[PDB]
């Protein structure tokens, strides 16, 4: 009670190092249990004097139902996104474009 | 005290409250769990990609 | 800054066990509370001490 | 004083506060702040007399002047004599024991 | 009259309440015993099994090991673990374990973080320590080789290992000496025993009796109110 | 309890002191109902002057103390109303007794120990209260301040 | 932007699928609430403690990520006697994504697998043997190992 609580956490494994041969290389562990033989990765860090630049392949989504109202995806980094009202945090630019 | 809880619970609705369980619980007699018909989690998360 | 709001953190700050609040640094106010809040509430009640 | 608090059990009560309080200032380290600091007798710890606080024994007074306070409440008894002797300037004392 | 049979039963049921309910603490219960031992299991094919037993109290009461060496430390030519309390994948697996390691040249016997015993492993497997007791018990925690003339130790009755399964890394069927024995630590699961529960009901049937000998010898000095309260009113039931 | 105003104000201020804090599996809910249901009893001993009422709000206040630690709270109706109950127990002694009048209230405070030991031993709660000491969060007294 | 810290990842887009968490995890499974989500999932059973032994479970169930890393990691600690002690010596973690049904913005909390590190083909739960005895109310034979 005479000194702040100070601590850290990570949910299971979001946060951790190394893992086996992915698709397109990429020895990163994924979390949440994702295939790393079927899940590419790409990613930004040690690239630090490029101002990285990079666009997806057009993936195709399913019909549409209403048990399903989500499309996802993985960040590990600093994004910029827009909080309930308004509010911002300062991260970098990540969107997703429809077609 | 008392508004503070009876608009978020109007408002809000079902989206989930902690009077929505209880309603439903009311409801359905004590046979509808509170949060996890909320919640929704996904196993195997690769199945989806 | 320290709001108006905040003003429980100057007696906080004197009964955690440090250097801030020592054996000595709690004097000044306790002699003085303890002084002043039983006097406060028999001059409320006598009003003639002659 | 034993002339203005007339009832023994008012001067006792005021006697265990006045102890309380002793006991709540005796419960932290006696360090100074830079070079004050130099030698003080208990700078790093709460001053203990041997295992047991000093604090401890200032509650454990308070405790039993509170007793003999609450014993005097139950009987209705006013024109006690140990009292006049124990609760004679209390304050004084106190005082004089933090200063020396 | 019941102004002196009141007045007595007020005290003799006052007295043995206080009495009666007084050596409650005291009075016996029964306890259940709880024991993990091991083999108990013919596993894959004839080997033995290690055991999950994650005790909730950390450590056990007891927890005699006295595993055989002889025929016994066969782990191939470079041992990693005999008889280990945790699992060694563990994130704390060798600091609240046991853990006899093997080491390929040395057999210690390790504990929370201190070592307890140590042998030649070339002399330990050519038939000299018979046994390799590990003794962890609430009152001595030690380790003996029984054959080594300096192969033995003792720790703090702090150092007492985490039970949380017990994990092998041998391969024998079972041996007339291999053995394990764990004993829980259920001291909370006491169950009243029969004059336990007939005390306690002898001492709160007695307060009861006090409690109405005392309503009936109030009868007497009962201030009878003149029944000036009245009713309700509107403003307090809105 | 006439006055339209002194009423509706009572039920205000129990209602903003009760919600914000007694409505989850806290005993609160539970010892500020022991508190002046102790208060009204021991009320009820000193006028209309029995003893019996005196007697169940000491076995109320045990069944309040075993709840919590800050469950001793019930005891302050009964400590700030004991010297009226001694002098309705000290009109008494000529008729009765000052033995007959106390050992039925001394026999009522001897019900924590059916309380607490029903189904542990001593041995057992003095184990657990080492425990809950050497383990947890406990600050002492000298900083009760720190609540407020 | 350069700076040394601001980066990022990616990961092909996924549809989920969606189950709710009530048919995932049923009235059956073992799973760990923590003190905080013990309330909102009243129809999942936490994992027994028997005998002294305690059966493993499966998922664990959390609060939001302050409560989280305040409240759960630090009153549960295996330092301090919590259900951590045998649980970080047996069982690996594994997240799962969750989301509240319509509130997009909520960090509800989250979802965790247990997966056991040494598998239950071998090193099967152990029998226990129970038995008992007749000790009085004063033994107390040893104290408990209740010191991190
Ligand atoms: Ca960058």
């Amino acid at each position: 009670v005479d000194k702040p609580n100070i601590g850290i956490g990570y949910a299971a494994g979001t946060g951790g190092g190394y893992g086996p041969e992915g698709v397109n290389g990429s020895r990163v562990f994924l979390p949440f249990g994702l295939d790393p033989s079927r899940t590419p990765v790409m990613g930004s860090y040690g690239e630090n004097k490029l101002a990285a630049k990079a666009t997806s392949a057009w993936y195709q989504l399913p019909p549409r139902t209403p048990d399903r109202p989500l499309v996802t995806v993985a960040a590990a980094g600093a994004i910029w996104y827009y909080e309930e009202d308004g509010s911002f945090n300062y991260g970098q630019s990540l969107k997703l474009q429809w077609g | 005290e008392l508004g503070s809880m009876v608009k978020a619970t109007v408002g809000r609705y079902p989206v989930y409250t902690v009077g929505s369980a209880n309603i439903a619980a009311l409801r359905s007699a004590g046979d509808s769990c509170a949060m996890a018909d909320a919640v929704l989690v996904e196993a195997d998360p690769n199945e989806g990609m | 800054s320290q709001e108006w709001w905040t003003e429980n953190l100057r007696y906080y700050y004197l009964i955690l066990p440090t250097t801030d609040g020592a054996i000595s640094r709690r004097v000044a106010f306790v002699f003085t509370a303890m002084c002043l809040f039983p006097s406060l509430f028999m001059m409320l009640r006598r009003k003639h001490i002659a | 004083s034993p002339t203005v608090l007339r009832s023994a059990r008012n001067r006792m009560a005021f006697l265990s506060l006045v102890l309380f309080v002793l006991a709540f200032c005796f419960a932290s380290t006696n360090g100074w702040w830079y070079v004050s600091n130099f030698g003080a007798p208990f700078n790093n710890s709460v001053p203990k007399v041997g295992g047991v606080q000093i604090s401890a024994i200032f509650f454990a007074l308070s405790a039993i002047a509170a007793l003999w306070a609450f014993w005097l409440h139950l009987t209705r008894r006013t024109e006690s004599r140990v009292v006049d002797r124990l609760t004679a300037a209390p304050i004084p004392v106190a005082a004089g024991f933090m200063v020396v | 009259e019941p102004s002196r049979i009141a007045r007595l039963i007020a005290v003799v049921a006052g007295i043995a309440g206080v009495l009666l309910c007084g050596l409650v603490p005291l009075l016996p219960v029964e306890e259940t015993t709880a024991t993990v031992l091991w083999p108990q299991g013919v596993g894959a094919d004839g080997n033995v099994t290690e055991l999950t037993a994650p005790l909730v109290a950390g450590a056990p009461r007891a927890l005699d090991v006295t595993i055989p060496c002889r025929a016994v430390a066969e782990l191939p030519a470079d041992g990693g673990v005999v008889f280990s309390t945790n699992p060694a994948g563990g994130i704390e697996a060798g600091r609240n374990g046991m853990f006899i390691r093997a080491n390929a040249d040395v057999v210690y016997v390790a504990f929370r973080d201190t070592v307890a015993a140590v042998a030649p492993r070339e002399a330990v497997d050519s038939g000299a320590c018979s046994e390799i007791h590990v003794w962890a018990d609430v009152s001595a925690v030690g380790a003996d080789f029984a054959g080594i003339p300096d192969a033995s130790g003792t720790l703090p009755v702090d150092k007492r290992p985490q039970v949380s399964g017990v994990f092998t890394d041998l391969k024998v069927p079972a041996q007339p000496g291999l053995a394990a024995r764990i004993d829980i630590d259920t001291r909370f699961i006491t169950s009243p025993t029969l004059l336990k529960t007939a005390v306690m009901v002898l001492g709160l049937a007695c307060v009861i009796g006090s409690i109405v000998a005392l309503a009936l010898l109030d009868r007497g000095w009962r201030r009878r109110p003149p029944r000036t309260r009245g009713r309700a009113g509107l403003w307090t039931w809105i | 309890a006439a006055n339209r105003v002194a009423m509706l104000t009572a039920g205000a201020t129990f209602l903003a002191a009760w919600l914000p804090f007694n409505n989850g599996l806290r005993p609160e809910p539970l010892i500020a109902f022991a508190v002046i249901t102790v208060w009204m009893l021991v009320e009820n001993s000193i006028g209309t002057r029995r003893l019996w009422p005196a007697a169940v709000a000491i076995v109320i206040a045990m069944f309040s103390v075993t709840l919590a630690p800050q469950g001793l709270i019930a005891l302050a109706p009964l400590l700030v109303g004991a010297r009226a109950i001694g002098r309705v127990v000290t009109a008494r002694r000529a008729g009765t007794g000052i033995l007959a009048s106390l050992a039925p209230l001394a026999a009522s405070v001897a019900v924590v120990f059916v309380i607490i030991f029903r189904d542990q031993t001593l041995a057992t709660v003095a184990e657990s209260v080492r425990i809950k000491y050497v383990v947890g969060p406990t600050i002492p007294w000298y900083q009760e301040f720190l609540r407020y | 932007n350069l700076s040394e810290d601001q980066w990022f990842a990616f990961t092909p887009p996924r549809v989920p699928v969606l189950q709710t968490a009530q048919q995932f995890l049923g009235s059956q499974t073992p799973v760990l609430m923590d003190i905080a989500t013990a309330a909102n999932f009243p129809c999942q059973r936490p994992f027994a403690e028997r005998l002294g032994v305690a059966e493993l479970p499966e998922y664990r169930i959390i609060p939001n990520f302050k409560q989280m890393v305040v409240s759960s990691n630090q009153w549960q600690s295996a330092a301090d006697g919590g259900p951590f002690l045998f649980i970080q010596a047996l069982l690996r973690t594994e997240a799962i994504p969750t989301y509240l049904r319509d509130d997009w913005y909520r960090d509800w909390g989250s979802i965790e697998r247990y997966i056991r590190v040494v598998p239950q083909e071998q090193a099967p739960t152990a029998a226990i043997e129970e038995g008992s005895t007749r000790v009085f109310g004063w033994s107390r034979g040893g104290p408990i190992r209740a010191l991190p």
